[PDB]
RNA sequence: GGGAACAAAGCGAAGCACCC
């Protein structure tokens, strides 16, 4: 394990994103 | 959670509520890491300076919740604890070093739209993502204001806030308390204008990161301690999950 | 070089006493 961890049934598994996850992804742009 | 907002439904399906049987009250947060293991902060279970020393039968876990108080019929699941494991070097006397505990459930929970485990980081994932300036996410039903009795400062539903990881020397200079290599801190600096923090009630809850490499959510931190909540020049402190992963795995590999 | 080091004592946008 843990096979299928970290993938939310109502978001990643539906290819839908929550309202603020883009803020997390943008924080990687630079660093560090 | 101070200066966060309402979670969306199913936004944090690994969120667990630790709940006292008598009186009936919320104790802490926690996270689901498999169908029968729950991760939380040691000080939620054992803190002698507050005469706190819970046994398995004092507690429930409530999984799949959104409302703080309403019983969520056909959504939430309630499990009893089979056993509690406190980190054997947990330092409650000084600084809550290694503020981490595992709870084994009496029977496995079934996963659903609202219940799903978070990943724990491997070395590469931790080394890549646990960097100052990167943001993660903290969730809880804890207090809305530094200043739990007061119902105006208790949320109706699960709260969420995103916060950047802070450079270790800044964490260290912010406080007279000794910061160990098994902790990190997060929060906006006063010059960054934005606000937010965990607070009392949020301990045990997860600090999570979404991996840009495989789109999976990883728990990097556990809400552990602070001084006040959301003060300028103060930061929240978190147990460093990757640093204590060997212990987590040891317990799980050994105890079923 | 390998293991261990329940990240133990330590050492910056933290990544570097035991056995073979
Ligand atoms: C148990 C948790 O709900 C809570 C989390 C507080 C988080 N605060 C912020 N701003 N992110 N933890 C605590 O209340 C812990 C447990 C014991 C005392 N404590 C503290 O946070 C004190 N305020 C400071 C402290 C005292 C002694 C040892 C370490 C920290
Ligand atoms: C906690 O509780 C158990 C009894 O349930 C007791 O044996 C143990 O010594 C207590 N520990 C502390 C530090 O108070
Ligand atoms: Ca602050
Ligand atoms: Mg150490």
């Amino acid at each position: 394990g843990e096979a299928d961890c970290g993938l939310r049934p109502l978001f990643e598994k539906k290819s839908l994103e929550d309202k603020t996850e883009r803020e997390l992804l943008e924080s990687y742009i630079d660093g560090r | 959670i101070v200066e966060g907002s309402d979670a969306e439904i199913g936004m944090s399906p690994w969120q667990v509520m630790l709940f006292r049987k008598s009186p009936q009250e919320l104790l802490c947060g926690a996270s689901l890491i498999s169908d029968r293991w729950v991760l939380t902060a040691a000080h939620c279970l054992l803190y002698p300076p507050w005469d706190k020393n819970f046994t398995e039968n004092d507690l429930l876990v409530r999984i799949g919740k959104h409302s703080r108080t309403r019983y969520e019929r056909n959504i939430e699941k309630i499990s009893m604890l089979e056993k509690i494991y406190i980190h054997p070097r947990y330092n409650w006397r000084e600084n809550l070093d290694r503020d981490i505990a595992l709870m084994k459930l009496k029977k496995p929970v079934a996963f659903s739209d609202y219940i799903h485990p978070v990943c724990l980081p491997d070395r590469e994932t931790a080394a890549s993502l646990l960097q100052a300036g990167y943001k993660g996410r903290v969730t809880g039903w804890g207090n809305l204001k530094e200043t739990a009795n007061v119902g105006k400062g208790q949320p109706s539903v699960l709260q969420v806030v995103n916060l950047p990881i802070v450079e270790r020397p800044v964490c260290k200079d912010s406080t007279r308390i000794r910061i160990t290599d098994n902790m990190f801190c997060a929060g906006y600096k006063p010059d960054e204008g934005k606000r937010g923090d965990a607070c009392e009630g949020d301990s045990g809850g997860p600090f999570v990161m979404k991996s840009p490499f495989n789109n999976r959510w990883y728990q990097m931190g556990i809400v552990s301690w602070g001084e006040g909540c959301d003060r300028d020049g103060k930061y929240g402190f978190y147990t460093h999950v990757f640093r204590l992963k060997k212990w987590i795995q040891k317990v799980i590999d050994q105890f079923g």
